[PDB]
């Protein structure tokens, strides 16, 4: 009947029950797209590349209408000042762009197969 | 009837930028020539020629590093393995 | 209840969780790394030589002792000269043990017009560099004679680069007043240059 | 056992899911065996 | 055998255009003077060039 | 340890000019950023080797030659 | 009765004793990782733990007897560390119950994909319990599992007077 | 947005450069040549190529 | 339509082969457009950027084909939410804009 | 990053061959010297603002025809060539953009995401003012993010989007702290600091990436666009400013009107449905156990919103990408000491494994697990768990690894009696 | 014993068929000639295990390949641009930096129909290739005056008007045996 000193925090059983049911339901919702009352479960609203391309579009359009030469802002970072390779000079933006397909996801199969 | 069965189209993607002769913000499909893309950059009026992005030669250490990544290999290194040399001169 | 107290209590909880998880991962990494040594010691026991495994364990202790003697104190520990000569680096093997015929420069295969001097210049620039040769100092290749050889082969690309340089500056009629440019315009395009 | 693995009582849930899935396509996309043979024949005669 | 794939790779411990040239190779180093010879710990198994 | 090591390692301006002028042909503040760090590292490594040679290795070499295996 | 908090060496020992049920269910990992490749690292993490828990046939019974007779009943050890040790023992018993269940399946069910679903659910349930308890062990807190933790509290307060 | 291949591209304005419209006409011609190899008429009109092909199939 | 068990197993096998596909399409300038997992294809379909006549490529094909002629692509795309949102976008956004751009020019 | 610092160190040691050669790469004095120098410069740059003085932007200059791809330029029957070049170019349009902003703001506030669930929980379990501040938090955060995208403020948007894993961790920390607070069912009245807490929570959740339930309906927009974040064609600078300002004001007006309608609904119509459930329904439930299961349902839904992205990404993208690696990096396959074919880095040796790779558990002397599903393929890692377009098949076919009775029959030693 | 008391000889072990371009075969099924390719490594052979993949490769010499691939080898259709080295079975003296081959690829070789283009010399070849080596009927053009005049800042319509007649008069149509 003795639980503990009550100065050490106790997590309730409802926290584990919610955790257990939520993990199982998340797995089931990922396996069956189209059956969540006709819908599916996404993990984001907008692609970061899509948002950055829209913001660059509006930024260079506003720069051009103000009478200046427009600038493109690069995800990851700008160039390094080196002289040995093109890939070392532009490494940060190249590193952002090389990660495109796993950033988009998902890492699980997109369609259901019955074994 | 025409000589061509299918139409030949330019198949280049588009991008936006500054024109410097029209002095205008422009959508275009004019990309830099493949005869000098990757060899040089111009981030100032002065020009940087890069020192090692295309490999222009090969020894045994760098061949061992890039053995499965090259599009070709020559007889000059493959003389010294007898099965490879038999593939070159059967 | 204040924001500062909540942020500090969150920071302390995150720090203690991350530090204990890192300690568990470091122990698990050691347990993954060292498995082959324990397996070989156990196999040495199980083959029928129980006394030789204790030699392996005390040899690990004596190796730690030898490391402490060699690195901190700096003593000689004789026999180290025979151990130092057993191994070598890649560039030292290139300097000392490889023939010159096992290296090429992509341009001795591309251009048949090359002489022996341009061939060895390309060899020293691109095949075996100054750190891969015995009597090699930096700055062996001139890079101005190399540019002259690279302009002798394929001269029209050099002419194109000279045009682009003259157009970037204001020396365009100084480009056209060179002694061969109007003649090569006449040769390539069958009409004289009107402009 | 390979024949028993594909008996209908063992595949029943699969038969539900595919029946949902294939019914998301337009009805005119379903073809008879004679129709798909005829379309294959027309494809190579059009190449000739 | 599983056959090997000929895809160019990226990354590494070096910037591109270079290889690992302090990597250790089991291959001996001969001094210029030998006297009271014994043996070599690491031998030269393929002696002719 | 970090500050105590950094007292040994971190060089002054004269070492950086000294390490630049022999490795490279040029005086400092005329270099690329990546080739300044090479001169700084060479100066710090020289300081480390000099400290180890004159302050740790001057009195630990009394030759107690034993303890082989 | 020690009412102090956990410190780091008790946390490390409890993490290893929590690795024991993962070792007892790690055969069935392939039936879950095939569907969800992001957890593929769980195929390879427990390999030296599998080696060291099987050095002798009598090793885990020795571990259970040693922990129960030397940690749980010893009142000088803080109560939350004994709680986590008994939680590891209970999770091990739950995994052994699942193993007993899978060895008595009928032969008709065993030759269907229902056995594959059963294997994946075995691994996933034990993995979820282990990850939850390890999180609250690294924090240093009590975590209450339904239908399990009350028996843990009763067993601690029973093992304590297991002397008079 | 005129470059979009779906219904959103049809409701947007093509610029008035003549060479660009020449290029778009050529691309559409190649796409129609790809389309005709996979999609066929149920009841082809007499005087067309598919009618001739179907007459030969029935004769065979 | 009454499907045979042979057809059921063939559909299941094709679904197994196509689970991990990344798609690409061409625009009106014959330029290939970005990496398209299935949810990106659904977003492009709902927005009206692509339709059933757009040229696509994925694994299993040698060349670019219209989407209706690629097997099982349209059943993968046409979720009930996708069909409802495509109808909403076609009826109340694109057709009034098409009539407006026909009258204005 | 860490990998870039390692590359710079290796470049330095390769440079030092011609002056003072090292014994090896991991010599202790050189490694210690470089570690002190690099951590000193890291702290010097961290006391500075490295996101403030660095270069993030470049100008784009179009090559003229002489410098372009010359072999792609063709002349079509004279007078035409295929090197294309085109420019991007009353008060009714201002009112039109205002109305489109109001309709798109109606599209914004559909209850499909994580923040709407928190707002609904504050409306039910707590009072009207708690739900009002939560809704105001989502409104303010959404407006700031949307206005930053529309007006083109890249100095905020692109550096913030570059820190992706930090954004994911911030969302996790906020949701876990909220779940722990909500599981304790604490109940004061309402104070100003506690009013600002819930506003700050929903405001900060608007800046992260959160889960959705009806994403194709929720991303619909009125007009020819894929979203509500795309600009409009304009002819000069004041037309740009007025058109986009009118669209932003329409978004703001519609959002505030919907917030007022939500408050009005939650004052008086809610009690009619509440008494219809609690007195007119034939079901027999107390008023102190209905709230218990309501609290549990809210906890379960927000825990699902916190968990759902964990199977979505692999550990390569979440772990090795912030270290500084690229996909299929060369150091994940680098072996140590030529004659030894084992990987140098055992901490990432699980990444990118083929089914024909050998399994290390079959080494002699190892008392590993029993793996009866692999007993007829014991030398290999005989399963396929591959990702996006990286599948490789060599004498273990796709059908044997993951199809049907071939896969089922290869694993038959799992189902022997023993 | 079927498994241990029998071994295959080196001259009698099964190998995939060589079919070349795949034309002129006897069809087991007259309506489907592709079914006769099933025992070979032809790019249109039905069901070759792993799928054909879209490959984009940059090599260390900056040769690039783009197109279809089989087990990472260029073996269907695509475009190869040449860096400092060589590729597609071409000899080392044939290519320069920035040259291009477009067309059919089998087993890493240029094989079938295609086009070779060089910006540096102006040579264009359209026609047949066998194992990377210019075999069969072909057409050769010299586009050097047009390229030369484009590099010196002449707009393309004026350049074509200056050079088109001399380019058209020098077209060569020939048969090639092996290069
Ligand atoms: C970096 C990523 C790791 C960061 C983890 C969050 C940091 C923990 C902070 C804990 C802390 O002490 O905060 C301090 C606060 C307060 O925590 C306690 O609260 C008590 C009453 O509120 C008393 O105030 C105690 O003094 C105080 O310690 O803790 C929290 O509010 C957060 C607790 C997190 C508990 C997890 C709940 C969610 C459970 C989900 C299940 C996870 C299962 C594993 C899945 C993976
Ligand atoms: C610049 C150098 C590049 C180095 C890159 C380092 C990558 C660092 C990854 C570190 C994470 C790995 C932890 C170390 C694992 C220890 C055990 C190990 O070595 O196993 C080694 C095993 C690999 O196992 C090996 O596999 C081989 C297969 O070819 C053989 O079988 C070998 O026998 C076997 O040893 O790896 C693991 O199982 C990796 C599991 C890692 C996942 C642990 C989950 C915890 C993730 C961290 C939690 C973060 C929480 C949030 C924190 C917020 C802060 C961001
Ligand atoms: C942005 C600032 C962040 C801090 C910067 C930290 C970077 C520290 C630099 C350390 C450099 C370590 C030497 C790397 C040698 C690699 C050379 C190579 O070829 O490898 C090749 C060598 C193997 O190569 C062989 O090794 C043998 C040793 O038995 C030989 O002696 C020779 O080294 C060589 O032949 O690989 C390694 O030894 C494995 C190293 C892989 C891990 C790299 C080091 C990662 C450690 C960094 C952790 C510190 C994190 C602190 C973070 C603080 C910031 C919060
Ligand atoms: C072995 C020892 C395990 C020790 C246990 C410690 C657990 C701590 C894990 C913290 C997880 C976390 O912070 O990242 C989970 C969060 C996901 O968090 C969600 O992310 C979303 C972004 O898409 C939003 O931000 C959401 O608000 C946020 O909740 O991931 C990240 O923040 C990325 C950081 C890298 C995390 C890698 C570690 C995960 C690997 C451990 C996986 C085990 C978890 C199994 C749980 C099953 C759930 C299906």
């Amino acid at each position: 009947v003795y639980k503990g000193p009550a100065s050490i925090p106790h997590a309730s059983a409802e926290v584990f029950g919610a955790f257990f049911l939520a993990t199982n339901t998340a797995l089931l919702a990922h396996m069956f797209p189209g059956k969540l009352f006709g819908s599916e479960l996404h993990v984001r609203k907008w692609d970061p590349d899509y948002l950055a391309s829209c913001c660059n579009e509006q930024g260079m359009r506003r720069e051009a209408l103000s009478g200046k030469k427009p600038n493109l802002w690069l995800l990851g970072g700008g160039p390094r000042l080196v002289n040995d390779s093109w890939e070392r000079m532009w490494w940060n933006n190249l590193h952002w762009k090389r990660w495109k397909v796993p950033r988009t996801g998902p890492a699980f199969p997109q369609d259901m197969y019955w074994q | 009837k025409s000589f061509d069965i299918t139409s030949m189209t330019t198949t280049l993607p588009f991008y936006a930028g500054w024109d410097e002769s029209l002095k205008k913000f422009v959508v275009t499909n004019r990309l830099l020539s493949r005869r000098d893309a990757g060899l040089s950059v111009n981030n100032n009026p002065q020009e940087i020629n890069f020192t090692n992005p295309p490999i222009q030669g090969l020894n045994e250490g760098s061949f061992l590093y890039w053995q499965t990544e090259m599009p070709f290999n020559s007889y000059n290194i493959d003389q010294f393995i007898t099965t490879n040399q038999s593939f070159y001169a059967p | 209840e204040p924001i500062q107290d909540e942020l500090l209590k969150l920071l302390r909880g995150g720090w203690v969780l991350l530090s204990n998880l890192a300690l568990f991962l470091v122990f698990s990494s050691f347990l993954h790394r060292s498995l082959n040594w324990f397996v070989q010691t156990e196999l040495l026991v199980a083959v029928g030589a129980p006394q030789q495994a204790g030699e392996r364990v005390v040899g690990k202790f004596f190796e730690a002792i030898e490391w402490v003697e060699r690195n901190i104190l700096g003593w000689k520990l004789p026999g180290d000269e025979e151990a130092e000569d057993a191994t070598s680096k890649v560039y030292e093997v290139l300097q000392n043990y490889t023939p010159a015929e096992a290296a090429y420069s992509f341009a001795q295969l591309k251009y048949k017009d090359l002489t022996h001097k341009e061939r060895e210049l390309f060899h020293k620039a691109y095949a075996l560099r100054h750190f891969e040769r015995r009597d090699g100092r930096p700055g062996d290749v001139d890079a101005a004679e190399l540019q002259a050889v690279k302009d002798r082969l394929d001269p029209l690309e050099a002419d194109r680069r000279a045009y682009a340089a003259a157009k970037a500056a204001g020396r365009l009629d100084e480009y056209w007043a060179a002694p061969g440019r109007e003649a090569t315009y006449q040769r390539i395009v069958g009409a004289p240059r009107i402009a | 056992l390979q024949h028993w693995y594909y008996t209908p009582f063992n595949r029943l849930l699969m038969k539900f899911d595919v029946d949902a899935f294939i019914n998301r396509q337009p009805k005119s996309h379903f073809l008879t065996k004679n129709e798909e043979r005829a379309l294959h024949i027309r494809r190579f005669l059009l190449s000739e | 055998k599983p056959l090997q794939r000929y895809i160019p790779q990226n990354g590494g411990f070096t910037w591109p255009g270079d290889y690992l040239r302090l990597e250790i190779v089991e291959m001996p180093k001969l001094k210029s003077i030998n006297i009271k010879k014994t043996s070599l710990k690491q031998k030269i198994n393929v002696q002719p060039v | 340890t970090v500050a105590a090591g950094a007292a040994i390692v971190v060089p002054s301006g004269k070492q950086v000019e000294a390490a630049s002028l022999d490795i490279y042909g040029r005086p400092p503040s005329q270099l690329l950023p990546n080739e300044r760090r090479a001169a700084e590292f060479a100066a710090g490594h020289r300081r480390w080797k000099g400290f180890v040679d004159n302050s740790i290795y001057s009195w630990t070499r009394t030759l107690p030659g034993h303890d082989n295996p | 009765r020690n009412e102090g908090p956990m410190t780091w060496p008790w946390k490390l020992m409890c993490a290893i004793l929590y690795m024991l049920p993962w070792v007892d269910v790690t055969e069935k990992t392939v039936y879950f990782v095939e569907r969800f490749p992001a957890f593929v690292w769980t195929e390879y993490f427990s390999e030296p733990f599998e080696h060291w828990y099987n050095i002798h046939e009598y090793a885990p019974l020795f571990i259970f007897f040693a922990t129960y007779l030397g940690i749980v009943r010893n009142k000088k050890i803080p109560h939350v560390a004994r709680y986590h040790v008994m939680m590891g023992v209970m999770l091990d018993i739950v995994a052994m119950i699942l193993i007993v269940t899978e060895e008595n399946l009928p032969t008709g069910v065993l030759w269907t994909p229902w056995s594959d679903l059963f294997y994946a659910l075995m691994f996933w349930f034990i993995f979820l319990l282990v990850i939850y308890c390890l999180f609250f062990c690294f924090l240093g807190w009590y975590c209450e599992i339904p239908l399990i933790s009350e028996g843990v509290y009763l067993q601690i307060e029973q093992a304590e007077q297991l002397g008079q | 947005k005129f470059m979009a291949p779906g219904p959103l591209g049809l409701c947007h304005a093509v610029p008035d450069d003549p060479s660009l419209r020449q290029e778009m006409a050529k691309v559409a011609h190649n796409y129609a040549a790809i389309y005709r190899m996979y999609n066929f008429d149920w009841d082809p009109e007499p005087g067309t190529v598919q009618y001739k092909i179907d007459q030969r199939i029935r004769r065979a | 339509i009454v499907l045979s068990p042979y057809q059921y197993e063939m559909i299941n096998y094709q679904r197994m082969l196509m689970r991990k596909n990344i798609w690409y399409y061409r625009d009106r300038m014959n330029v290939p457009r970005g990496p398209c997992p299935l949810h990106v294809v659904k977003e492009a379909w709902v927005s009206g950027i692509v339709d059933e006549n757009t040229l696509f490529w994925g694994h299993g094909l040698y060349d670019w084909l219209p989407a209706k002629n690629i097997k099982l692509l349209l059943p993968m795309v046409r979720t009930p939410e996708v069909r409802f949102a495509t109808w909403i976008k076609r009826t109340f956004s694109l057709k009034p804009s098409l009539n407006r751009i026909r009258e204005q020019r | 990053s860490l990998v870039t610092s390692v590359k710079d160190y290796v470049e330095i040691t390769h440079k030092l061959i011609e002056i003072e050669p090292l014994k090896n790469y991991t010599e202790f004095g050189a490694v210690f010297t470089y570690f002190i120098f690099s951590i000193g410069e890291f702290f010097k740059n961290f006391f500075s603002f490295s996101f403030l003085n660095n270069i993030w932007s470049i100008p784009i200059i179009i090559p003229d025809i002489a410098s372009a791809m010359i072999s792609e330029v063709s002349v079509l029957d004279g007078y035409f060539h295929n090197a294309f070049t085109f420019l991007e170019t009353p008060s009714l349009v201002i009112f039109e953009k205002f109305v489109i902003g109001i309709i798109n703001s109606l599209f914004l506030i559909l209850p499909t995401s994580t923040s709407h669930l928190i707002t609904l929980r504050r409306f039910v379990m707590q009072g009207l003012e708690a739900g009002y501040m939560a809704g105001l938090g989502t409104l303010a955060g959404n407006f700031l993010w949307l206005a930053s995208i529309i007006l083109g403020w890249r100095f905020f948007v692109i550096p913030w989007l570059s820190l992706d894993i930090f954004r994911y961790l911030l969302g996790f920390v906020l949701l876990v702290k909220y779940i722990w607070d909500s599981s304790k069912e604490r109940r004061m009245a309402l104070e100003d600091l506690s009013k600002w807490k819930i506003f700050l929570l929903n405001f900060l959740l608007a800046l992260t990436e959160q889960s959705c339930i009806y994403p194709f309906i929720s991303n619909l927009s009125f007009g020819p666009d894929a979203s509500i974040l795309e600009g409009f064609p304009v002819d000069n600078y004041p037309q740009f400013l007025l058109i986009h300002g009118a669209y932003l004001l329409g978004i703001l007006f519609g959002s505030f009107s919907l917030l007022q309608f939500t408050c009005w609904f939650w004052e008086n119509p809610a009690f009619s449905i509440y008494l219809w459930i609690t007195t007119k329904s034939s079901l027999k439930i107390s008023t102190s156990s209905y709230y218990k299961i309501l609290n549990f349902t809210f906890l379960y839904a927000t825990m699902l919103c916190a968990i759902a992205s964990i199977p979505y990404y692999g550990l390569d993208y979440t772990i090795t990408n912030p270290i500084g690696l690229v996909p299929q990096d060369r150091i994940l396959n680098q072996k140590k000491s030529q004659s030894d074919p084992d990987k140098l880095i055992t901490e990432t040796a699980f990444l990118n494994l083929n089914p024909t790779d050998k399994n290390s558990r079959i080494r002699d002397g190892v008392h590993a697990r029993r793996e009866r599903w692999k007993q007829r393929l014991i030398k290999y890692q005989a399963f396929d768990a591959s990702t996006y377009d990286q599948g490789v098949y060599d004498f273990l076919t796709i059908e044997d690894l993951n199809y049907g009775f071939d896969r089922f029959w290869l694993r038959r030693k799992m189902r022997n009696h023993q | 014993d079927e498994f241990e008391s029998d071994e295959d000889n080196t001259e009698s072990e099964w190998a995939p068929e060589y079919v070349g371009a795949g034309l002129g075969l006897v069809a087991e099924d007259p309506l489907n000639p592709q079914y006769s390719l099933r025992h070979s490594n032809h790019p249109l052979a039905p069901f070759p295990g792993e799928p054909l993949k879209w490959a984009s490769y940059v090599y260390p010499d900056f040769t690039t390949f783009e197109g279809l691939s089989k087990q990472s080898i260029p073996h269907g259709m695509g475009v190869m641009t040449f860096g400092t080295g060589t590729g597609a079975g071409f000899a080392m003296s044939q290519t320069r930096y920035g040259d291009k081959y477009e067309g059919e690829f089998q087993a890493g070789y240029a094989h079938g129909l295609g086009q070779f283009t060089s910006e540096a010399s102006g040579e264009v070849y359209i026609g047949e290739f066998f194992a990377g080596q210019r075999h069969g009927c072909g057409m050769t053009l010299d586009m050097k005056p047009y390229f030369y005049l484009l590099e010196r800042g002449v707009d393309p319509v004026e350049a074509y008007r200056r050079t088109a007649g001399a380019i058209m008069k020098n077209v060569e149509v020939r048969t090639w045996y092996r290069g």
